[PDB]
Parts: structure tokens; C-alpha cells; sequence
């Protein structure tokens, strides 16, 4: 299945650590492909906040950590801030689809 | 500063055709693989198509295969999509995206996106 | 793509463009497994001989267990050897055995968290235990002797390759991995479809850039690691630089100065920079595709190409060497030949049907391969490459003529345009300073 | 033993210690003999085809019969070729046949007083004369055809190997000498027990450092000479020097000076002196043991090690090279990586489970392999060796900072500390004398 | 013919004379053809396995389809690759098939006008179509299985060689061309009888200097091009120059200057000039005949030999390198050994039956091979060549003693006698001009 | 046959292009050997005017052209001059004769 | 500057013998193959014999094989023929010829030629 | 300047034990193989044991095998023998010897020797 | 046999040439091992006077020559002197003993 499974919504109080899960299959993560993470605001294009399951692009605060294990991946945001309110997408390469599979997206709400 | 922009998308009827144009300005266009990603209103991202740096390798999603044809012109630093036989399911905001110059890198350069509407 | 060539008369250098990259940037390690058996009339004597050969192979395998100086030093099989150490941990071989029990191909996650492709290419346990144990001692048919010889041959050939290579072989031969097995391995690798098409269409290059590392024999399992290239930067423009010495042409012997561009080699576009490959063994050309190993590479700004259009440009300092040895030679380029003719050497260009077409004068010149098959410089004859393409002659005054021979530094092996000018600074200053004092 | 590594920040160099020596200092020549025959239905057709292959092989064999520039030049197979000439003297071949009449192994004294081990590995004379001549034409069993194929195959493989190597092959394959034969030869060699264990446990290294020299076919015996290595200097401490360019880090592109230690290679203690091996092919490392050929070596005083702890010591003059090309690269050491990062190049260190864990600044730095799997320098990715060991970082101010850039000689390929310092003396004096005169 | 050697004490160099030339100056391309078939009980299962192996090989092949820096750059297989593109034109393969329909060897004129020898070495079409097609489902005798294996073996061995070499192999093995096929090929080439005798008597050298280039599979015929050497310059005098460092012998460690002649290598007379081969791989010596490839050669005037008898002659400028590194080494010549012993290094010469017969003093000395078996320099032992010949010791005072160490340039890799002299007269002028000025 | 066949004689007016043919056998040109051309005056030794079927020696005017095709060779002399009248010989190597065969000789007359 | 000159030919009865000598002066004799070419009165050129640069390879025409023996002495830059058992067909002008220094090169240095007469 | 000095030998009962020590001073100890040689009073030399430069290889004579234990400590430049269960045949003068630094070289450096007496 | 056989004693007049023989077996000298020679005084340690059957250590006069042939070795001392009065031992490596075999020892008496 060329599908990545993501929680529809995650919420957290400011200053707390939230986690967003990304469950894959044998075609994308079970094959051995890495997971990249994107942050998108409602009116703008997605912006990458994590790649290779744990690597941070330039200009991204150290609050984003990320990790992969087995057939699932997770994105962690310590010290939640109001600027983090967005929709987060995980994506991987899928061998059956022959391209990039994106996750469903997780809207992160800062309470 | 990279300025990746799109143009050529509007309102088409079902079964109609459109040609999307994406022009890049501030990087060595010939050394990067270019992609199209679309986002339907209220849903997530969907990868559409890719073309390698010199056009040797072209890939399509099964949802658009046989109807969409990606192309590029390295002299003009331009990307094209050339949509044909469009359906209502094709309504989305289309982004042209550039990767990091290596095979499995994430998209790190995006256009602002242009809306394509298919309705009767 | 389509190959073009440009020759620069000012610097006696040629650039051939139109090539496409396949740059090896990483490694993928796979585990190849052979399942072994533990064994405690003229046809019976033939089987006994073949069984001893099988046992000796198991015992033998058990008993086993210009600018190139600027490059760094890497460890080519470090990634494969690292996986071999992981396989020596307790239970690792058992996990691979259990994963390959009902299938010949599986993805196994190791203890360190790395998932590797596992292949069982030969099953000698089954044949020996089932088709050879119940019968053995009266053999009734010669077929089983031949069939046993066919099955055991691959094990003996693999052992022969490992024993004469100290357990590390490159290229990976078809005994280590058949064409069918390699293509199956590529199709299940965690790479893109572009990488899969590039590898599947160029398996002979993939073999030449891969390693086979004998790993372990444990619990009736033979395992070796095949380290396969990862081509992460592909289909990007590449070009080759050819350089030949450029000298003055004074009739007196020993009175001439020379310079040569030392940056000859392969150049490939890579993100926003250029990969430079000074050496010639490090890059394999398959039609238009250039397979270059990034290990033997230098990372340079894209402004390095400015030396081909302007050797005296301020953005980049072009590497040169200087000398006084004006010998004659030729450099065969992709679409022609650079001829450096000096002294009393006779230099000509010919084709097979018409004979000598061009006689070279003293200096550095160029001919395309359109009407030329051979070039003769003195006593050596060169055949030119007959590849199709377009050549362009760019006329320009040789830059060796801009230098005053009295202050020319002609003993520089690894100089540059700025460094040579820096010595011209100082020498002219000594005569200038002394004149004022005098 | 236990491998440790020490990285020196002042000279941008690393030393890995703990290794043990196996130095090839001599040669042993042995004679290997095959007896031949004087010979001349579908099953008979197969035998005749195999017999023609044997005769053609006999006919084909009869028809046959940085500092590396400082090294000397030897003749590797001079000792083996000299024995071959001895075997051409009258009565020498018959002496070897007579010694091997009732045994497959014997020590034979030649005319010149040299005793050599002689081994008969194949006896095709008896098989053809006894099992194949009387039946010669009605063949009643296919077994004799297959059994003939197996016996004659080794002769054909030996002939094929000698035909594509002009009669001299290296490494020595298992067709020329099987594992059982080689172990038998080692046990009878006039060497100590320590040498026997070292060769017996490392026969694959022995094979890579031995030669097989086709010698003679005369009086129904085929003979070739295998020249085996003699490891005379055993178990002494060895260490490996890794060096990388050390440059200044000014932001201006061409304003930086560089120096690199050129004495990289292997060093082993040898009877109060040190054996230096500048090249990398000349030394094979099998686990902890280093197999270095003394032919590609220099003999140096033990004070050469003083350059590692103090490059400015007066006892020994450390070899260096200077330049202005500040390019980025990495050197993978035994237990870590040296990274020289200059200009706008991006240099990082990472591990597979955590990503980038270190970002290198401009200069040359070192990272251990404990928490690091990969190192990236620009567009190049390096895998580090995962060998177990202890690494020590020795902090120190880089010595390139002690040099005045105005008078620095930056074009020396084979200089030393004293030669650079003496050149600094002259330029400084030249401005000093002129200032005093002014 | 018969070998003499002359050692010069003045320049620490030796010249071995009496050798005869076989210089490869051209190429001959020949087309080798294998006819294939378009093919669509335990003995049948064995035949099916061999048939799959045959079909897999066809599919695999279809899927496939000191002074060395002064040399030029050639394309070794340009002529053979050019013939390969010609064979891809319409009707070329059919023309070769029609020429080889009734004979196994013919001369075919290609469309471009070139005539090439064509050879059919294997005919798998006839055996498969006539001996395996009527049967295939009952096989009565095992003979066909073994006979099929023997015929198909050469195809599988050729496929293996081409698949691990990317379609280009050198040396040419006996699977691509047997000794019988190569000798027949030589006999029909458009060469003189002298060339035919030279090639026929040295086929192992011919194999090492030839290429096998996979060309095409089309219309049930497999074709590959064998590029054979053409030895155009034969039987002319050749000589080999051996050089070793020549240093002063002061007791202080770093107070010595050195020079070495850098023009070492092979020299052969070629028309009115000399072919110089600086490298050691380019020239193969088979008994008395020297096989040198002209691609890796320089064309020099006959006056270059004046350096051997007078290094200071005005006609030719002899190439030297200067340094301050006085290390000890030995160079093994054709008939003796040059020993350069400096510092505290112990240097001796010995023979097996008498032991140490000469202890060298500091400097460059020579010993003949007549009474010497081994030479020891420090920690390394050299075996000398035991070839018969006369040696001559030419006494003379080393030219390093003519130089004033204060003004000696001792950092030159690519200098000459004149170039060093210009630097000597310049620094002497600087100190003299200031001396009178002050 | 170790024979090169040449016309007994050829004639031409000054300024006319004459052609001299040299037809060989399978041991001469069908094997792959090149043809050299010699010009000999009645009292002197022969002098080579062409070699490798089309190559002109130093000092030979560009009037001599030469060419080889199939199993025969031709020597052409444009702009015939009085100094050109001589006997012309073609030579080739033979594998059968083990040496050089010369043509029969073609006397060229300038009218 | 090349001066190849022959001598030693005269009139001899059938069955007699002569020895021709050809001396070279202005080139490196030891690096050139040397040949004998004869031309009978009113007939064409016939190749007689050849000897390689160092004398390793010697070739004869079938018409003279077993009766003529070419030799050279590189020290004196000399070529010799030494014919025996001369017949009436043997009368001709004999030229010593030097090739271009490679295997299949044409003759470019000729002697003036000397007559040998065999008659009763 | 080499000074190898032994110590630790005296009188022991049969079946007793002793430990011999030999300390080197003036050479690179870790680059040399060390040996023990004993000489019974009035008799010749008998080789006892050997240990390689780094202790990888250890050899004993059959007369003392399983009963003597050679060892070395390269940091202290010391050699040890550690005899156990001595018999009357073990009474001798024991020399520690250093070879020439290669495998089959003779003993070049000897100690003065120490007496070991085993009597009832 | 892991034995080296020496004469029990050797006597010679001053100035004469004396020889001491050392006959070996197939386990030491018949295998190909070399012979070393030691000179031992009654109270001191052995001192090597010959190695590799004919090689002289530094500080040893040329009176000691030595030779090895077949399965025996000999040590020769020309010009016998009073300082030469010692016990001489021959040494070889033995493969069956796995170590060094010494000769029985030869007392050289200067008459
Ligand atoms: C290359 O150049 C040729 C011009 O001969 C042109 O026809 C062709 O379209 C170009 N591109 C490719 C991919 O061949
Ligand atoms: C300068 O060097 C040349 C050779 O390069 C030499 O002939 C000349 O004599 C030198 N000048 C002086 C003043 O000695």
C-alpha cells in the first residue's frame, strides 16, 4: 500500500513536547526508504523541517528532532510555540507507486 | 535567492486541456530534477510527475499517467506540465518543486502554486 | 546526449561537452547466502571425489576467516566490512536463516537497526541431504554424478576467487552474483526508479564498481557481502578537459618556455558546485553516461569553468605547470586530436583513403575526427576516436607569448596563473629596485 | 594487539599504533613437477577430444618455453629465474625425477649447492599409460571419460594461466598450488616454527606475495618454480601515519598557505632501525598483522618517530610539502577521520541513528569512529572504519600559523622543515641586507 | 643479441646494451565470429539446464551490447572500436556470414573500404540445429549431454570474460583466440615474413598487447573484434638506462646535496631517431627482444645518447633532479647492481657459497653479477639477475663534487644540466653584484 | 600469383592527365598490402614517387596522385611534362613470394 | 648525405661465383634493413634478398635461394651478397637498396648499380 | 652498551620452583626475540625457550615443556622464566640471550649467567 | 635426529690451520638450515665467531673461515694463536626439536 498513516490532529499546550506519528508499509518504509517532514501554513507552500528521519535543514530550531524505527517514523516538537501551528506532512519514496507518497497531514493546534 | 514561479492555470471544462508553466531564476536549473506536486482544496499533497535534470528520466503517478506530460527546457529554465483530458478530480493547487540535487532528497524549493479548476 | 567539442588555441586545451553523470555517492550492502550441509563402483568413486572437493572448499573458506595528489584517502569497503562485523554477533546468522527459510529473497533488519537485502543464491544443503544421502553405496545412474558436479561448481568457483583475492574481490563476477540475481537485487533496493533504470541498463558498470567481501561460515550457512554502488547524482551535465603543453617555437634548442594546464580530467555539475575527477581510471564512460567515483573527486565552485573561456579571469585561479622541455606529443580527445609539434619532429594527420591531409607546423594545433583517422607525431601513430559529434575551433593567441622569457619561472610543477604572476612580480622588482639604488 | 590512535592538531596528522610486523625479507624457491606421457563410438570420440586437449596444452607450454620516488629498483623474480636456469643444466631434471620416483615430496640438492623442496602435484603419466592406453578403440563405460576430464583439467587450467601471463603469475592460484600442497610446503621449509605458524595462518597473504614461474618441459616432466616469501622480521611494533593538508583560513580565496607532511605510510621497527613503506599497495593488513615487502621500503633511524611528537625537533628533519591550493578533503584513518575543511565547503560528521552530530569549521579537525559512521566533505561521503580501538586527540596550535606569508615558500614538492626554514632565512636576509644598505 | 653493461661512476648510472627491438607501431583489427541458433527423464533435464545456460549467455551478451608525465595521451582501442561501428551498418554482418558460409576464414572488404580477416571459431548453430533439434522427448545416451557441455563451454567462458570487463579484455585469453587460431591469424595478416616470425615465436607477448572488443549480436551470429599489434620497427638496437641518486658524503646529516638522472628507461633506435620509453610497464622483455609500445614513448634525437658518455656535452641537455634527501637504495640492472650507500646504512654484496665478498663505502658504487648473488642495503635484500653478459666499470669522479653547496639548487624535480647551471650563474651573480656594489 | 600486371606503355600530350594501372592478385592486394610507385630513368636507379598507394615523398610534385581500390592500383599524373617520361614500376609485398614483386614496368611517353 | 656504393661485380663463367659489397656512409646503418634488387637488361626490377637491421631475419627469392647468401657487418656499414653457381639468367645490374626504417616501407636510398655478366 | 643481567637463581629442592629475571638496558627491547640457554656444569649449551618480540610466539624444548613458562614485559625491558617442579637435570647456568633481530640469526648478546642448583 | 656431532677435542700447533667438523642430520642441516659457530671461555658466555656458515661478525679476525657442504659444516682457524684456546660450539635450527640444537662442544688446545 502506497500509503503513509498520520494522526488527523495533534494538540499540545505551549512549552510541552508533542509527537506526530507516521506509519508506513513494506513498499515505502519497510523497503528501507527514509522519511522527510514538511510544515505548511494555510496559504503558503510546504516547507521542509526534517529530512533523512533526523536531519534538520538550516533555519529550523532544534526543537524538531524526529526518528525512525521499524516501519514507522515520528516527529517530536519540544517546547511548543505559537509559530508551530501548522499542518505537518511526512513523505517517503514508495516503490510500488514509483514516486513520492505523502502522509495525510496532521494539524497541530497550540492550546 | 531562488524565484520559482508558476503560470498558465485557470478554469477548464471536464475533458479540456491546460499547459502549466514554471520558470526558475536563481540556481543552475540544468543540475536539478524538477517535480510537480498538487494539493486538492482541503486535502493533502500528492506527487504528480518528475523529470530528471537533462530529461532522460520521467515519472508519473498512476492517477495522471496517459493524460499529463511533463517537459523542461534547460535553455529557458522552464518546467511544463501540459494537462489533457482533465476531470473534476483534477482540481487542485499545483506546485512545481525542486529537490536538493540528489536522488532521494526532499523538496526544498517550491513555487507559490496555481489553482486549476475543472467543473461543468 | 549529443557530443560537442571546443578547442582553445590560446591555451592548447579542448573541452568535450554533452555527457551525462552517473556519480557513485554511496554504498548499499547486501548479504548473499549459500546453504551448506554437514556430512560426517566407479560412479561411487566419482561422487567421493566431488564430495571431497566440496568439503575442501568449506575448509578453505573457513581457513580464510596531474592533480591526483590533491585527493583525500578513503576506505572503499568500510561500509561492507562494518556489516560483516554485525553478522558475527550472536543470533544474526539465525535471523537471516529464518528469514530465508521459505523464500530466496528477504529484507532483514539487523541489531544495529540497518535493514539489508538477503539472497540465497545456492542451496547445497537440500541437494546433498535429499538427492544424495538416501542413495549413498551403489550408484545406478551416471546422471547424479554430473548433476552433483554442476551444482558444486559455483561453490568451488566462488572459493577460488576469494582465496586468490584474500577474501575481497572487485569487480563482482557472475559466480558471485548472476545477471538474474543482480537485476533482482537492484529492483528491491531502496532507490528511485531512475536509479533502477540506470543500474539495470548498465549492470556491467555496476559490477565493475562493486565489491564482494567474504564474511562468515556459521551454522551451515556461507555468507558474503556484496557492496553495491549508489548513484545519487545522475543525469547532470558533464564535460572532459584535455590539455597539451604549449611552448614557444624558437629554433634554438633549450631557449623555449612551456606551460600546461594541469586541471585535465572529468567535470560534473553537482548541486550548485562541480565534481572534479583528475584521474582517468576513476571514471567509466558507457556511451554518453560517465560513471565517476566521488571518492576520487574534488569539490570545486562552478567558477572553475571560467578557465576554459578566460584563463586570466579574476574569479578563479587556473592551475598550470611550467617547464623548458618542449617535446612533441599528441592528446586524443573525444572528437579529435590535439597535436603539440616542436623542434624537428614531423607531425601529420591522415585518413585511410586519401593519405596525408594535414602537415602540422611548429606549435599546438587541433584536427577534428571528421576527415581524419590517424595522427602521426614523430615515431608514434595515434588512431583518433570515430565518435559522431561537432567540433569548434576557437582561434586565439597562445598565452605563452605574453611572458618575458628572462623572468619566466619554468620549474613549477603545481603552480597557477596567479602564482606564476607572483614570481613575475618579485623578479621584476629586484631589477627595478636595484636600478634605482644604482 | 590493541589498536590505538593519536591525532596531532599541530601537524594535522594521525598515528595508529598496536600493529605487529610480518616483513618479507627474503625468497624461497621450490620446484613443482607434473609427469607427462609420451603418447602418439561416441565414447571414444570424447576420449580423443580430451586427449587432443592434453597434447595441445603440452605443445602450448613448449611454445612458451608521497615518497615512492625515493625507493630503489629490484628484480622481484630474480631468485626464481636463477633457479630456472639451473634446472636447464644437463642431469638436473633427471635428478628431480629420480628423487620423486617413490615419493611426491623431497629435498633435492642442485649443481650449485642449493637445496630446494620438490613436489609432484600431478601424475598424468601413470593415468594415461595404465588406465587409458590398454583400453585404446572400444570404450564400454562413460566413467573413464569423466575421470579423464577431471585429471587433465588442472593441467589445462595451469596452461591457460601461464599463457595469459607470459609464464609468470602472481598471486599464486590454487591451480598452481592447492591449500594442502602449500601447507605441506610451508611445513618442510627451512624456517623457524614461528614463521611456520605465521605462514600457515595467513596462506592467502602468502599467495598474494608469491610467484609461479614456468620453467621447463623436458623428458616427460613439467616443472615450474614457485617463489615463496620469507618473513624474516616478525612481531615487531608497526604504526601507520596519516597526513592531511594544513592551511590557513583567511576568507580571501588565494591568500592562504598550506603544508602537508609527506612521510605518510607504514613504519615498523627492524633491528634497531625503522622500515618505512611510503606506498599503499606494498603493505597488506590481515587483522592486526601487517605484511610489508621490504623491497619497497627505506631504512631510517629510529629518530624518524620524533616527527610525530615534535615536528621541530633537531635530531630528525621532517619531510613536508608546501602549496597555496587549499582544497577540502578527508583522510580515513584506522580509528577515525581527519577532515580538512577550507573555503565554502560544508563538512559534517554523522551516524546512522542520530544524523549529523558534528559540523566542522574551517581548518583541519579529527573525529573518532565511536559515535560516527560517515563523514561528508563537500560532495563526497566517506564511510569510516568501524574497527575497535582507543583514539586520543592531542591539542596543539597548527604550525602553519608560525610562518610569515610574505616570505613563505609555497611551491615545494619534496621539501623538509629545515629546507623551508633555510629558504625563509635567505628572503628575510635579502630584505635585511637591503634595509641596512638603505 | 648478447648483453653488455657499462656503469658510469661520474653520474651513478648504468647502460645495458645488446637488446633488439620489437616496437608496436600500428594495429590490425580482425573479426571473430560465433554462429548462434535461434532455438525456441534425467538426461533431458541435464540438456535443458545446458540449453538455458546457452540462452542465458546470449541474453547477457545482448544486454552488454620519472618522465612519464611528458607522454601524450592516446586511445588504445580507437581503431578496434571504429571497426565495431562499421559492423553495425546495414548488410555488413550478412557480408561476413556469406564470406564464412563455406570456409572458416576469409578476407572481407567492409563498406568503408578496409579489408579485415574474419574467422569463425565456434559453430553452435550446426550442433544445436542438427544434433539437439530432432530429439526435442527421449534421450537414450549420456554422450550427447557431455558433448553439448564441451561445445557450449567456450561461449560461457567468453561471456564471463566480457561481462566482468565491460566488453573489452586485455590480455586476449585462449577462450577468445586459441593458439591455433592466433597462429593462423598471424600467417594471413598483411605483414612481412619477419613480422610473422616475430609474432609466431612470441605469441604470449602478442596476447598481452592485444584487445578483445565485443561488437554485435545480430542475425544469429556473435562477433567480437580482436585488435592485434603491428610491430613495424624490429631488430634495431635497444638499450636500458638505470640511474640512482648521487650525493655528497659529508658526515653531518643534512649537509649533503644530491642529483639523479631522471631519463631512466628503454631507448631504441628508430629510423634516424631514438624512441624513449620512460615507464616500466610499456616494455616487455622476452629473452633478448624488447617489446615496447610506441604510444607510451617520446621521439628524441640520436644525440640523447651523448648523456651516457658525457653528461656535460653541449649537443644535448641531460635531464636531472636535485634534492637534499640522501637515503640509501639499490637499483638492480641487467648484469649487476648499482648501490648508493649514505649515512650510517650498512651496504654489502654477497654470494651463496662464500658470504659477504664486498662491503660498500659511502657513495655510489657498482658490483657485477658474475660473483655476486645478493646485495644488502640496510634492512632490504636484493637478488641480482643471473643473466650472462660482460660488465664494464668506467671510473670517473662523481659530478656532484663539481657543485658549490652554498649556491646549489636542491629542490628541482624536472631540471636539467643547463637549467641547474642557469640558476647557479644567477645566484652567483646576485652575491657578486652586491659584493662589488657594497 | 606473385605478379603485378602493368600496361607495357602509355602515352600522353603535355598537360593531359595520364593513368597507369597496376592490377594484383589475392597474394598482393587481396591480402591487404599497399602499393608503392617508382620512377626510373634509363641510366639511373629507381626513385620512389608514391607509397602507401597515395602518399607523396618529399620533392615530388602534387601532379602524382595515386589510389587503390579492390585488387588494383592506379598512378595518375596531371599536367604531363617532358621531365615525366620514364618507366614506372609498382611494387607490393607477397605472402607467397615472401618479398617484393615489382610491376612489369610502364614506359610513359610525352608527345 | 647518403652514399651507398657497390663494387665487386664483373664477368664470370657459368657456375662461378662473385661477392658484391655495398658500403653506406651517411645514415645509422644498424637501424635499417638492407635489400638487393637486380634488373636484367631491358627488363624490370626483381627483388633478390633482404637482411634485417641486426641480421636476425634473412629472406631470399626462390630464384636465388640456395645459391645467394646475403650478409652485413654493422661495424663497417657494409652489405655483401656472395652469389654462387651463377647461370645465364643471373646477369643483371644489382642495386643495394635501403628502406624507410619500418617494415613495409618503400626503398628510398639506392646504389648506382653494378653489372654482373654470366656468359660462356 | 647492551647490558642484560640475570637474577633470581639459587638452590631449590627437587619439585621446587624458581623465577628467573633478565633485564636489558641498551637497545630497543620490543624489537627483538629473547631466548633462554642453559649449560649444565661440564656439558654443552642447551636451548631452553624463546619468546617473540611482542610475545605472540612462544617455544620450549621438550625437556622443559609444560613445566617452564617464558614471559616478557616490554615496558620494563625484562624477561622471565618461572621454572616449576625442578629436577636434578635442571641444574645449570642459565643465560638470557638476544638474537640479531631477524628470524634465524645467531645469539649476539648474552647475559653473564646464573646458577640454579636442584639437589636433595 | 636432533643432534649436531662435533669432535670431542682438537689440538694444533701455533701457526697451523685446524678444522672443527660439525655433522648434522636431515632434521637440521639436511633440511637447509645454516650453521653458526660460538667461542666459549670457561667462565664467560658464548661469543659468536661465525654465522650463516661463512659470515664473520665484526671484531673477528679473518683467520676464521667456515664452510657448509651437504650435511656437514666445518670451522677453520688459520694461524693458530694462544687467544684461540677455547671451547667451540656449532649451532643450527632443528625442525623436529622446534628450536636451536647446539653441537657437543670441541675443546681447541694450542700445543
Ligand atoms: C543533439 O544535436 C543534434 C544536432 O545534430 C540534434 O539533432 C539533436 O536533437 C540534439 N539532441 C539530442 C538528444 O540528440
Ligand atoms: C649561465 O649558465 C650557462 C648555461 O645555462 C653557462 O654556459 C654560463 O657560463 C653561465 N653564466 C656564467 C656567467 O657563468
Amino acid at each position: 500500500q502506497s500509503v503513509l498513516t498520520q494522526p488527523p490532529s495533534v494538540s499540545g499546550a505551549p512549552g510541552q513536547r508533542v509527537t506526530i506519528s507516521c506509519t508506513g508499509t513494506n513498499s515505502n518504509i519497510g523497503t528501507g526508504y527514509d522519511v522527510h517532514w514538511y510544515q505548511q501554513l494555510p496559504g503558503t507552500a510546504p516547507k521542509v523541517v526534517l529530512f533523512d528521519n533526523n536531519n534538520r535543514p538550516s533555519g529550523v530550531p532544534d526543537r524538531f528532532s524526529g526518528s525512525k524505527s521499524g516501519t514507522s517514523a515520528a516527529l517530536a516538537i519540544t517546547g511548543l510555540q505559537a509559530e508551530d501551528e501548522a499542518v505537518y506532512y511526512c513523505q517517503s519514496y514508495d516503490k510500488s507507486l514509483g514516486g513520492w507518497v505523502f502522509g495525510g497531514g496532521t494539524k497541530l493546534t497550540v492550546l | 535567492e531562488v524565484q520559482v514561479v508558476e503560470s498558465g492555470g485557470g478554469l477548464v471544462k471536464p475533458g479540456g486541456s491546460l499547459r502549466l508553466s514554471c520558470a526558475a531564476s536563481g540556481f543552475p536549473f540544468s543540475s536539478y530534477k524538477m517535480d510537480w506536486v498538487r494539493q486538492a482544496p482541503g486535502k493533502g499533497l500528492e506527487w504528480v510527475s518528475s523529470i530528471s535534470a537533462s530529461g532522460s528520466y520521467i515519472n508519473y503517478a498512476d492517477s495522471v499517467k496517459g493524460r499529463f506530460t511533463i517537459s523542461r527546457d534547460n535553455a529557458k529554465n522552464s518546467l511544463y506540465l501540459q494537462m489533457k483530458s482533465l476531470r473534476a478530480d483534477d482540481t487542485a493547487v499545483y506546485f512545481c518543486a525542486r529537490d536538493g540535487g540528489r536522488e532521494l532528497s526532499p523538496f526544498e524549493k517550491w513555487g507559490q502554486g496555481i489553482l486549476v479548476t475543472v467543473s461543468s | 546526449q549529443n557530443i560537442t567539442e571546443e578547442f582553445y588555441q590560446s591555451t592548447c586545451s579542448a573541452v568535450s561537452k554533452g555527457y551525462l553523470s552517473a556519480l557513485r555517492t554511496g554504498w548499499y550492502t547486501s548479504v548473499i547466502t549459500i546453504e551448506l550441509s554437514n556430512i560426517k563402483d566407479a560412479k561411487v568413486k566419482l561422487i567421493k571425489q566431488e564430495l571431497d572437493k566440496y568439503k575442501n572448499a568449506v575448509t578453505e573458506l573457513q581457513l580464510l576467516m596531474f592533480l591526483g595528489f590533491l585527493l583525500g584517502v578513503g576506505s572503499a569497503i568500510a561500509s561492507g566490512v562494518a556489516v560483516c562485523k554485525v553478522l558475527h554477533l550472536e543470533g544474526e546468522v539465525n535471523k537471516i536463516k529464518s528469514a530465508l527459510l521459505s523464500t530466496n529473497k528477504a529484507v532483514v533488519s539487523l541489531s544495529n537497526g540497518v535493514s539489508v537485502l538477503t539472497f540465497k543464491v545456492l542451496d547445497l544443503k537440500n541437494y546433498i541431504d535429499k538427492q544424495l544421502l538416501p542413495i549413498l553405496c551403489s550408484i545406478s545412474n551416471i546422471e547424479t554424478v554430473i548433476e552433483f558436479q554442476q551444482k558444486n561448481n559455483r561453490l568451488l568457483e566462488i572459493t577460488r576467487e576469494f582465496s586468490v583475492n584474500a577474501g575481497v574481490t572487485t569487480p563482482v563476477s557472475t559466480y558471485m552474483l548472476t545477471n538474474s540475481e543482480l537485476l533482482s537485487l537492484i529492483n528491491d533496493m531502496p532507490i528511485t526508479n531512475d536509479q533502477k533504470k540506470l543500474m539495470s541498463n548498465n549492470v556491467q558498470i555496476v559490477r565493475q564498481q562493486s565489491y564482494s567481501i567474504m564474511c562468515i561460515i556459521k551454522e551451515e550457512v556461507l555468507a558474503y557481502v556484496v557492496q553495491l554502488p549508489l548513484y545519487g547524482v545522475i543525469d547532470t551535465p558533464c564535460w572532459k578537459l584535455h590539455t597539451s603543453p604549449l611552448c614557444t617555437t624558437n629554433t634554438k634548442e633549450g631557449s623555449n618556455i612551456c606551460l600546461t594546464r594541469t586541471d585535465r580530467g572529468w567535470y560534473c555539475d553537482n548541486a550548485g558546485s562541480v565534481s572534479f575527477f583528475p584521474q582517468a581510471e576513476t571514471c567509466k564512460v558507457q556511451s554518453n553516461r560517465v560513471f565517476c567515483d566521488t571518492m576520487n573527486s574534488l569539490t570545486l565552485p562552478s567558477e572553475v569553468n571560467l578557465c576554459n573561456v578566460d584563463i586570466f579571469n579574476p574569479k578563479y585561479d587556473c592551475k598550470i605547470m611550467t617547464s623548458k622541455t618542449d617535446v612533441s606529443s599528441s592528446v586524443i580527445t573525444s572528437l579529435g586530436a590535439i597535436v603539440s609539434c616542436y623542434g624537428k619532429t614531423k607531425c601529420t594527420a591522415s585518413n585511410k583513403n586519401r593519405g596525408i591531409i594535414k602537415t602540422f607546423s611548429n606549435g599546438c594545433d587541433y584536427v577534428s575526427n571528421k576527415g581524419v583517422d590517424t595522427v602521426s607525431v614523430g615515431n608514434t601513430l595515434y588512431y583518433v576516436n570515430k565518435q559522431e559529434g561537432k567540433s569548434l575551433y576557437v582561434k586565439g593567441e597562445p598565452i605563452i607569448n605574453f611572458y618575458d622569457p628572462l623572468v619566466f619561472p619554468s620549474d613549477e610543477f603545481d603552480a597557477s596563473i596567479s602564482q606564476v604572476n607572483e614570481k613575475i612580480n618579485q623578479s621584476l622588482a629586484f631589477i627595478r629596485k636595484s636600478d634605482e639604488l644604482l
